[PDB]
RNA sequence: AGGACCGAACCGACUAAUGUUGAAAAAUUAGCGGAUGACUUGUGGCUGGGGGUGAAAGGCCAAUCAAACCGGGAGAUAGCU
RNA sequence: GCUCGCCGGAAGACCAAGGGUUCCUGUCCAACGUUAAUCGGGGCAGGGUGAGUCGACCCCUAAGGCGAGGCCGAAAGGCGUAGUCGAUGGGAAACAGGUUAAUAUUCCUGUACUUGGUGUUACUGCGAAGGGGGGACGGAGAAGGCUAUGUUGGCCGGGCGACGGUUGUCCCGGUUUAAGCGUGUAGGCUGGUUUUCCAGGCAAAUCCGGAAAAUCAAGGCUGAGGCGUGAUGACGAGGCACUACGGUGCUGAAGCAACAAAUGCCCUGCUUCCAGGAAAAGCCUCUAAGCAUCAGGUAACAUCAAAUCGUACCCCAAACCGACACAGGUGGUCAGGUAGAGAAUACCAAGGCGCUUGAGAGAACUCGGGUGAAGGAACUAGGCAAAAUGGUGCCGUAACUUCGGGAGAAGGCACGCUGAUAUGUAGGUGAGGUCCCUCGCGGAUGGAGCUGAAAUCAGUCGAAGAUACCAGCUGGCUGCAACUGUUUAUUAAAAACACAGCACUGUGCAAACACGAAAGUGGACGUAUACGGUGUGACGCCUGCCCGGUGCCGGAAGGUUAAU
RNA sequence: AAUUCCUUGUCGGGUAAGUUCCGACCUGCACGAAUGGCGUAAUGAUGGCCAGGCUGUCUCCACCCGAGACUCAGUGAAAU
């Protein structure tokens, strides 16, 4: 759900956050935790690499699995908790001999069901099998499109992948980005959707609410000193020339894809 | 009032100290130029 | 509960006055104010010259800066003094 | 020597950085302290710095630096995986008595304990650079059980009085007590006990992570305070011994619980919350390796040993720094009584100082504070500045509004003392008995008792009772700016800037993009509910046309056309 | 009007008078929808205009207190 704050003091009325009464809490599982450290855009080799970054309150990384290697063993969901690294939230899983793993949340917000993987697996969430099994026209979840990179796509809150068509050794997938791609039917999929799906509804309401996440204020190129951005300070409200990067180059509408190695797998292109 | 240099033999020995200078090409050259001018001290922290 | 009302410690610049060859390389006296925050702070680090840092004044970068400081080319050049 | 004064959250006490012979007695007075100087942090000597346990070291290591093998680079230099430094973090070891001219958790006394060996006594599987639990981390709120702290009474010792009162109508001061070691209570967490089992924890596992059968729920872990023990030792007002009323010792009264509790404990707690909040080793525990009346592991002890660094002194300052013994700058710990909400604020407490030019005088004028008649904002660019208001229980309140606010609107009452309200209400705390048991630092039910606001009304008193310090000016029109914020050290502070949200554009991820002459890292261990580029500016209602030029995309058939 | 000469436009309101204030108007020499448009409260180290209390800002100061102006001794400058 989403909930809105009362006007107790100025501006606070705008604040809207995601709340879930079934969402659990506790301590992270230490063998799948690392402190990960802040990067701050300040550079090991010289001058800064990134912009609009500074400060932010302490965070750690919970290590999530997209390899799903323990085949033919039933595992149980133990708890679903708030995650600081991805908006989908992350669940804790216990395997039948004692191993514990963190997984991308299946839909249902619930724990206690048992899941398997193979060439054939139950129709339920969290169970994984190859897309060659299914008659298409459905949701496939996170998909192992390239074995050497694990389960790809649809990792953020409420994200989804539609399987559109099939023939022989291949199938086609359509994405909420505007791109459509072709893959081998033998590629592993977990089926269904990602949970949460409310993260885009959040309204910060306050000018400090991104500051505690390390987000630095944005100063305009046409307002800062003429040597410190290619646009340069006014000359009030008169931008002058065509928009460019801080590095002096035109960008608007100019396509920058140069990959050339995966375009044969893209059957309909993002506009 | 407050000074731009406050007294500290720890941070003086870290920047201008003998081994600290010697451990850098340019600081070892400052010491070589101390010997060229004939300066009686090579450290002013010890 | 709180980028909340007043308010010690803590912080601090806005008005007024004194100071201005001073106690003074920026303080003093009185008041208004900042005080759970987009805050403040003890301790040690990291960011450098057209480079840093800046909720961004070409302000700040050890009093210096439309380009710091020292040492060199350099006793450069001056139809002038 | 007597007396006075000021500071007393400092003008005091302790710790540290940084400095460096500053400490003390013994003298000296040329120079120094912009003086007098007999003083002195000055001159010049002599004496002084006693540690197993205190701060450092130990052992682990954050940010960061260095960096092999390896890589980038003519090279100075640098990247990055081990490794090694490094805490501001995590990890073994002493208290409070009185002594010296000057020292001290460093001496001497009393008492305590950790580390290591050896001996004593009972029980015993100990153990990786590996496995598990811990170490271990946010913000805030609220229950329980307390303690420094302080007064009354008890108790002790002293006094009873220069004018009147003061032997029950009191005055004065005490009543001290640690480290530790038990007892293991409150608070916190957590089910015991035997049996067996294992496609996880890189091999093994008796530990965790899980399962299965039976018996039974108070067994176990953690931890304030008290109480006992340490402690009839130390301390003690007050006596007394002797040469020396010269100092230097001896002795020694009472030594309690009733209530309020600090910024301190139990607390790395419990509870709640979104920003979901270091690692490792010591420690405990599992097994591998290895090993045997050993060694190692546990409870209680006797006895021997305990490297090294540091140590003199000052400090919101004459010992630091500001060229100075300079109205300045400056880290950590502490804050009693009376009054008071109080850390505001005063008299004060313990404690400290009375100055590194002095004497005097006193006019126009210079600086601040004090007094203010009648008038009052006329002054001035401006109520700037200054004065008045000022406390909080009970009353009473407009427009506008995002319904929260505006608002302490506006406008009013009351305040000492005593009596009468409640001879003291609210708030907090509370004996025995009833009670439930398991015995017991019982548990739990309750309301005799204790402590104790803020308030009211009458009557009398003053100029005045929120008596001092402390302590809100009120109302209306209006441009512009959402609000909290940001804005340049000593003339330029807001309408400029940022922000919640709005749009366009690049990006399918080994992204696009950036820095790096790179090795590499950042983008991000983020994946389209996610990132790069540029403008807009919360919130409510909202968005006309133009593609010639200059950019960009779709098409590549045609034209133009280069090196070749 | 943060955009406007002559302009204090032109009219109304406040006022003994009012280039200021408040409100309208169009004939903007030249506002205009993201180089955004328009409006609303608490609010503003915001600016303009009025009312009341209170008051040495002022009529106009007059007298005090603590420290300098004076003087003597000690130690005794600088700019020029």
């Amino acid at each position: 759900a989403v909930v809105k704050c009362k006007p107790t003091s100025p501006g606070r009325r705008h604040v809207v956050k995601v709340v879930n009464p079934e969402l659990h809490k506790g301590k992270p599982f230490a063998p799948l935790l690392e402190k990960n450290s802040k990067s701050g855009g300040r550079n090991n080799n010289g001058r800064i690499t990134t912009r609009h970054i500074g400060g932010g309150h302490k965070q750690a990384y919970r290590i999530v699995d997209f390899k799903r290697n323990k085949d033919g063993i039933p595992a149980v969901v133990e708890r679903l908790e708030y995650d600081p690294n991805r908006s989908a939230n992350i669940a804790l899983v216990l395997y039948k001999d004692g191993e514990r793993r963190y997984i991308l949340a299946p839909k249902g917000l619930k724990a206690g069901d048992q899941i398997q993987s193979g060439v054939d697996a139950a129709i339920k969430p969290g169970n994984t099998l190859p897309m060659r099994n299914i008659p298409v026209g459905s949701t496939v979840h996170n998909v192992e499109m390239k074995p050497g990179k694990g389960g790809q796509l649809a990792r953020s809150a409420g994200t989804y992948v539609q399987i559109v068509a099939r023939d022989g050794a291949y199938v086609t997938l359509r994405l909420r980005s505007g791109e459509m791609r072709k893959v081998e039917a033998d590629c592993r999929a977990t089926l269904g959707e990602v949970g949460n799906a409310e993260h885009m509804l959040r309204v910060l309401g306050k000018a400090g609410a991104a500051r505690w996440r390390g987000v630095r204020p944005t100063v305009r190129g046409t307002a800062m000193n003429p040597v410190d951005h290619p646009h340069g300070g006014g000359e009030g409200r008169n931008f002058g020339k065509h928009p460019v990067t801080p590095w002096g180059v035109q960008t608007k509408g100019k396509k920058t894809r140069s990959n050339k190695r995966t375009d044969k797998f893209i059957v309909r292109r993002r506009s | 009032m407050k000074r731009t240099f406050q007294p500290s033999v720890l941070k003086r020995n870290r920047s201008h100290g003998f081994r600290a200078r010697m451990a850098t090409k340019n600081g070892r050259q400052v010491l070589a130029r101390r010997r060229a001018k004939g300066r009686a001290r090579l450290t002013v922290s010890k």
